[PDB]
Order: structure tokens, then C-alpha cells, then sequence
């Protein structure tokens, strides 16, 4: 019957500001609030314990204060290391213990153009009735971009699908896959295979392409 | 160092049975307090079971109360959960977690948690990956993991020698209702390149070298 | 309107 309303529930930011989550609880739960970092794949991480205090092995960097209702969790000076989720945990007691809903941070940088690759379905694919063709874009930022497939010059639409990494640890950037999903008779039906980039750190659309049955 | 590495996630029929394990190591396992945890998909995490360091006193949520059983065995290091009559709302990641108490200040925390383990629970088969390479014509290289069920597949290179430049993509739902991952690294340029996939729920374990 | 203990602090539930 403890329910926590963390805020806000996304956050972006440069490497070296200060940011500030909140918890609010709808009860009284003196200070029985603890701070815990959670990176993709990994172990969730506990930082601070009981409103203000730093478990050990956690940087100064992390910070607390409040109780009551109002809690607050400050990252001061962050770093590209600090790209995670951070959630609030209410430790009042086990019949109320309940968490927060969390907050992705975002480790904001300055625009990175990515590199493109293209890669062909393999010999083993085809000869299960299946081809994929994947365009790779690596190590860029922000976030968005435009990924669009053309086939002898034909856009292509419905028929693929994209995938992006988590943010980096180190510098801060994203990749991501796009996928086109082709029928074998419909992909040796034409020649030229193409993927076009597009994206806020290209002053020029990038286009990697192959010749199909040539490499 | 003090750690806690999980086991048992994979496929269960809605009313089906499921044990999961937590291995401790680093740590003086039978001192301690252990809790379960779980978080669904675009969720928040939810709060499960706590079992007394002796083992004979356990609290269990209203969400699963007469339904998961959490046991421990001190003698192997080992804390466990029995979950029986699963529902959809069972889906989630699995997590372990290590109590801590502060005399100080008379109160607790989960001071170390595992890594976690997948549960699915549907009516539908189990399905093996299908792995294949992706070779270019700075170079880039990788593997496309196509096709199993369900969540998850672990993806290594030249069995862990290799992590730099590594990216594996988080998978997609293919409208066959088939999963679907890629992992690629780029690499400039004898020395192989070999992807190691790991899907648990089928029990099978890919290795492809691309070239 | 008893404190069960699972363990030290506030490691309880009440019942
Ligand atoms: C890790 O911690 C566990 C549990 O806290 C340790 O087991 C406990 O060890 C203490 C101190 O050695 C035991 O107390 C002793 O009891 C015996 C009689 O059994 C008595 O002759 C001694 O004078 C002493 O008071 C305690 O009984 C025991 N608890 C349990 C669960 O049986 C254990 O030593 C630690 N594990 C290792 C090997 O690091
Ligand atoms: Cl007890
Ligand atoms: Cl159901
Ligand atoms: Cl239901
Ligand atoms: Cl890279
Ligand atoms: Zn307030
Ligand atoms: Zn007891
Ligand atoms: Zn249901
Ligand atoms: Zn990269």
C-alpha cells in the first residue's frame, strides 16, 4: 500500500552537470528509502542507503537527502560511466516494500556521424528459403536516424525491422541494425541491394550497396 | 568478490512448474537474508519473497503468496524458488538479492543482486536459433541469430577474448512470432573471428566462425 | 496486530 512516484522518468544530460531525481511516497516512511543503479545485462548496483548514506565502493559523485514523503537522489559531475537506469527502493518494511519506477539516464554528447556497413545473406541462409540483409550503423549520436532500403531503386516498405544498442560506457554513443526480410525468389528476382543513412551529423546521405552474387 | 549467479529461467505452459536457483559466491551465503524479485517487460520492479538466514521463515507477496515457494539449502550456497500455477503476469526477469542490515540506523537494503534469469511462460514450443555470419565484401563482421523462442540468447566472441567493439543488438519480434538478434563487431585489419551463441530454453549452444 | 521477523531491522511483516 506504499506506492512511489519517481520523476522524471527519462533524463539527458553532459558529462559534468549536476542532476537531480525525485521520490515521492504516499506514506510516512522516515528515511527507510534506498538509491540503486541498474546498466543493461548487469547486476543492479545499491549506491545509497537510507536517504542520505554511500555504501561503500560508491563515488562521492552520488549523493542523497530528504525523508517523509519527499526524497531526492543527486549525480554530481556525471559521467559517460553514469549512462544507466536509476531506481528508488521503499524499505519500510516487507508487506509494503515497493520500487520506483525509474529513470534512464542518458549521457548527452556532442553529434556523431556513424559508419555504415552492409552485409549480404549468407550461402546457408538461402538455402533455407530465406534471405536477410543487415545494415550496420556504428558508434553514432544521437539516437535517431533514418534507415530506408532500396532494391534496383525501389523503395521498400513493412519489410524490415530495426534494432539499437544501449548507450555506451565510454563514448557515449548508440549503434543500430536494420534488417530486410526477403522470400529467396523475390531476392535473386533483382540485382542491386542498397541501404541509404540518413542523419543529423551527415551533411551528405550515406549509401553502402552491393552487387548480388559479386562479392 | 560477492556475487550471485541464477539459473533455471526458460519456457513454461500457464499452470506449469518451475524451480529457480541462486548460487552465492564470495560470500558467507548462510549469514544473510535472501529476497526474490521480479520485473516485467516496460514495468517496474516488483518485490517478491524474504527467507530468514536459518531457512524455516519465509514472507511471500499477495501476488504469488499461495503460489511460489522460496527455500534455501546453506549447506550448498544455494536460495531457491519453486513457482507453480504460472499466469501471464508471471513473465519477467528473475532477481536474487543478498539483505543487508545497518545497526546503525536500525535498517535494510539489498546490498548485492544477481544478474537475473528469464522466465516465459506460453503454450507455445520451444524453437532452437539459427546462426549465421555476416562478412563484408575499418571492417565490420557478425552474426545474425534468427528464429527461437523465447528470451533470452547470449552472444559472445572468440569465447570472451573479444569485447571491444562488440555490439549485440537487443532482439526483435518477428511477425512469425519468432525471435531475432544480431551481433556484430567492427575490427581493422589467421586470427578468426568466432561468435558464440548461447540459447538455454533449447538447450543449444552455436558457435560460428565467419569468414 | 503482531511484527513477524524475517530478520534484523525492518526486515518484518505485520500480520
Ligand atoms: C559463516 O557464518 C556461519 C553462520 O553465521 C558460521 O557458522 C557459525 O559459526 C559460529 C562461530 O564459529 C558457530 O558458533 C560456535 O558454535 C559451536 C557449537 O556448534 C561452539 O562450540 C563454538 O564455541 C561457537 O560458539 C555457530 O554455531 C555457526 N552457526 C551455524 C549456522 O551452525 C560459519 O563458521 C561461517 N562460515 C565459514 C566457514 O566461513
Ligand atoms: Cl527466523
Ligand atoms: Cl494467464
Ligand atoms: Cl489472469
Ligand atoms: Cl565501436
Ligand atoms: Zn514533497
Ligand atoms: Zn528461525
Ligand atoms: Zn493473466
Ligand atoms: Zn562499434
Amino acid at each position: 500500500n506504499s506506492v512511489l512516484t519517481q520523476s522524471p522518468s527519462s533524463l539527458s544530460a553532459s558529462v559534468g552537470d549536476r542532476v537531480t531525481i525525485t521520490c515521492q511516497a504516499s506514506q510516512d516512511i522516515s528515511n527507510y528509502l534506498n538509491w540503486y543503479q541498474h546498466k543493461p545485462g548487469k547486476a543492479p548496483k545499491l549506491l545509497i542507503y537510507t536517504a542520505s548514506n554511500l555504501e561503500t565502493g560508491v563515488p562521492s559523485r552520488f549523493s542523497g537527502g530528504g525523508s517523509g514523503t519527499h526524497f531526492s537522489f543527486t549525480i554530481t559531475s556525471l559521467q559517460p560511466e553514469d549512462a544507466a537506469t536509476y531506481f528508488c527502493q521503499q524499505y519500510d518494511n516487507l508487506g509494503d516494500l515497493s520500487f520506483g519506477g525509474g529513470t534512464k539516464v542518458e549521457i548527452k554528447r556532442t553529434v556523431a556521424a556513424p559508419s555504415v556497413f552492409i552485409f549480404p545473406p549468407s550461402d546457408e541462409q538461402l538455402k533455407s528459403g530465406t534471405a536477410s540483409v543487415v545494415c550496420l550503423l556504428n558508434n553514432f549520436y544521437p539516437r535517431e536516424a533514418k534507415v530506408q532500403w532500396k532494391v534496383d531503386n525501389a523503395l521498400q516498405s513493412g519489410n524490415s525491422q530495426e534494432s539499437v544498442t544501449e548507450q555506451d560506457s565510454k563514448d557515449s554513443t548508440y549503434s543500430l541494425s536494420s534488417t530486410l526480410t526477403l522470400s529467396k525468389a523475390d531476392y535473386e528476382k533483382h540485382k542491386v541491394y542498397a541501404c541509404e543513412v540518413t542523419h543529423q551529423g551527415l551533411s551528405s546521405p550515406v549509401t553502402k550497396s552491393f552487387n548480388r552474387g559479386e562479392c | 568478490q560477492v556475487q550471485l549467479v541464477q539459473s533455471g529461467g526458460g519456457l513454461v505452459q500457464p499452470g506449469g512448474s518451475l524451480r529457480l536457483s541462486c548460487a552465492a559466491f564470495g560470500f558467507n551465503f548462510s549469514s544473510y537474508v535472501m529476497h526474490w524479485v521480479r520485473q516485467a517487460p516496460g514495468q517496474g520492479l516488483e518485490y517478491l519473497s524474504a527467507i530468514s538466514s536459518d531457512g524455516e521463515t519465509t514472507y511471500h507477496a499477495n501476488s504469488v503468496k499461495g503460489r511460489f515457494t522460496s527455500s534455501r539449502d546453506n549447506s550448498k550456497n544455494t536460495l531457491f524458488l519453486q513457482m507453480g500455477s504460472l499466469r501471464t503476469e508471471d513473465v519477467a526477469v528473475y532477481y536474487c538479492a543478498r539483505d543487508r542490515y545497518y545497526e546503525t540506523s536500525g535498517s535494510n537494503a539489498f546490498d548485492v543482486w544477481g544478474q537475473g534469469t528469464m522466465v516465459v511462460v506460453s503454450s507455445a514450443s520451444t524453437k532452437g536459433p539459427s546462426v549465421f555470419p555476416l562478412a563484408p565484401c575499418t571492417a565490420a563482421l557478425g552474426c545474425l541469430v534468427k528464429d527461437y523462442f523465447p528470451e533470452p540468447v547470449t552472444v559472445s566472441w572468440n569465447s570472451g577474448a573479444l569485447t571491444s567493439g562488440v555490439h549485440t543488438f537487443p532482439a526483435v519480434l518477428q511477425s512469425s512470432g519468432l525471435y531475432s538478434l544480431s551481433s556484430v563487431v567492427t575490427v581493422p585489419s589467421t586470427q578468426t573471428y568466432t561468435c558464440n551463441v548461447d540459447h538455454k530454453p533449447s538447450n543449444t549452444k552455436v558457435d560460428k566462425t565467419v569468414e | 496486530r503482531k511484527r513477524i521477523h524475517i530478520g534484523p531491522g525492518r526486515a518484518f511483516y505485520t500480520t
